[PDB]
């Protein structure tokens, strides 16, 4: 494990005149964060006479196979950092850590439509329906106010001028598309943009208001978490500068060795590294009220397919 | 079977270095000149001579 | 797939599919955008481009 | 004052005033004006300009 | 005829640091095509006095 450290800010009143300073010093505060590493593997292996038999090469489709599993992995594991509740997983939550989560995230989370209350999370799911709920513009906007207003300011990506700030924001597909069926013919049709007017026909990464949203494929679709116990609930998450976490006590490897006097050949990827969501506390202990350092969750319903069983994302 | 280390043998390691939170100067120091129109007069006449 | 989210796609449509994806199209997109190739193709009647595809 | 009856004036607002200022913005002029510098904003955002403030 | 061939993805959870991989490897699943090919032919036959006329 790695800690890393945050220092926050001093907030007392100067001293004037000639009031001595000697004795009425400002106490500095600092919070920490630990992060955990793992070792995660995974291994093919190949007979010399399969080998033989077969038409194409098979060591080069395990070293490839190899490699994409990796990837595939750290995609995997970042994605899940980003959904997670104070460092528990999503689908592994329970309803004491939930509502604690909502109670001191409550200025970075925004629920579909701006509706939810300040207490449990279940109800604030619950309150989603896919009429009204879903992701546009308007949250999006109010996502971004959201990013501007918390007491720990969200630090953005990318400070390139005259009052812009830019963010990130992670979408899923379904998600991507209600918004850019929000901003198709209000927006990207009728703007003189030639960049932002082609996006409309050559779809891409979109713009607004500074945040550039992306469409990730792999965002859970929790099932049955909406208005009714019926509806699917997708989180989008946007994020600024130090959102999430990665320590690498080794990088991703790949290592061959042979069994059976050398009839069997093996080719294994392995690495040890850790992701996590940079969260720090905001009360007066050290780790007292943990909040989101640079991320801003919003659940929102849609009519997709959901990807997590419903036994899976119920609040166990 | 396999050796592991003890439950407090595991090493916890620290950084030295350390994040800041962000802060909005307001941009005021763009307005800031000695200028007759500057929006925000800056008078450094007190440096060199004697007053409150 | 050049970058920045982009994959593109090719779909074959017969000319009434086409038709109605093009009714679909035209009087809510293809009149206001200041593309000039999706502008001309409402005039001329090309080959339609909808979200890379 | 550059003349030609164009007078400049600085305003502060907070976030949420800013907001709801955008929001009255945006949806009349910003998206429908031909003046590049001031439609890109719609997008990529910052400092607002209105009656020359 | 000829045959193409697909290596499908590797779906399998990560092995943890302390579990044993050397036996608990994942077998990679590997599918086929045969595409087979035939003579296809047409031929058109006229007469002279068709021709003539």
């Amino acid at each position: 494990s790695i800690t890393i450290a945050l220092v926050n800010r001093l907030n007392n009143a100067a001293v004037t005149g000639a009031s001595t300073l000697e004795g009425n010093e400002e106490d500095m505060t600092s919070r920490s964060l630990r992060i955990y590493v793992d070792k995660r593997r995974n291994a093919v292996r190949i007979a010399e006479i399969s080998e033989q038999r077969s038409a194409i090469s098979l060591r080069n489709a395990a070293r490839a196979t190899l490699l994409d599993w990796a990837m595939e992995d750290t995609r995997d594991l970042i994605i899940e950092a980003l959904g997670s509740l104070n460092g528990t997983r999503f689908v592994d939550r329970t309803a004491a850590i939930a509502d604690a989560w909502l109670v001191d995230n409550l200025d970075r989370v925004y629920f579909g439509a701006g509706v939810g209350s300040g207490t449990d999370l279940s109800a604030d799911l619950a309150q989603l329906d896919t009429s009204a709920d879903l992701f546009n513009v308007a949250a999006l906007d109010g996502m971004i106010l959201k990013a501007k207003t918390c007491n720990p300011k969200i630090r953005p990506m990318r400070d390139p001028g005259n009052g812009k700030r830019y963010y990130v924001a992670f979408a899923n597909p379904h998600a991507f598309k209600n918004l850019r069926d929000s901003m198709d013919n209000e927006y990207l049709s009728n703007t003189v943009v030639q960049m932002q007017a082609s996006k409309l026909f050559e779809g891409g990464d979109l713009m607004w208001n500074g945040v550039i949203v992306k469409e990730t494929d792999n965002i859970p679709i929790y099932e049955n978490l909406g208005a009714g116990g019926t509806a699917e609930v997708t989180p989008v998450y946007l994020c600024g500068a130090q959102a999430l976490a990665v320590a690498y006590a080794k990088r991703w490897k790949t290592v061959t060795e042979e069994f059976d006097y050398g009839d069997k050949y093996g080719v294994a990827v392995d690495g040890i590294y850790g992701v996590r969501k940079i969260i720090f506390g905001s009360g007066s202990g050290d780790t007292d009220d943990l909040k989101d350092h640079g991320v801003v969750t919003g659940f929102f319903a849609t009519t997709g397919a959901a990807t997590v069983a419903a036994a899976a994302a119920a609040e166990n | 079977a396999d050796t592991t280390p003890a439950t407090g043998l595991v090493v916890q390691q620290w950084e030295d270095k350390f994040f800041q939170e962000y802060l909005h100067d307001g941009g005021f120091k763009a307005l800031m000149g000695t200028d007759e129109n500057a929006v925000i007069q800056v008078k450094e006449d007190l440096s060199k001579k004697a007053g409150d």
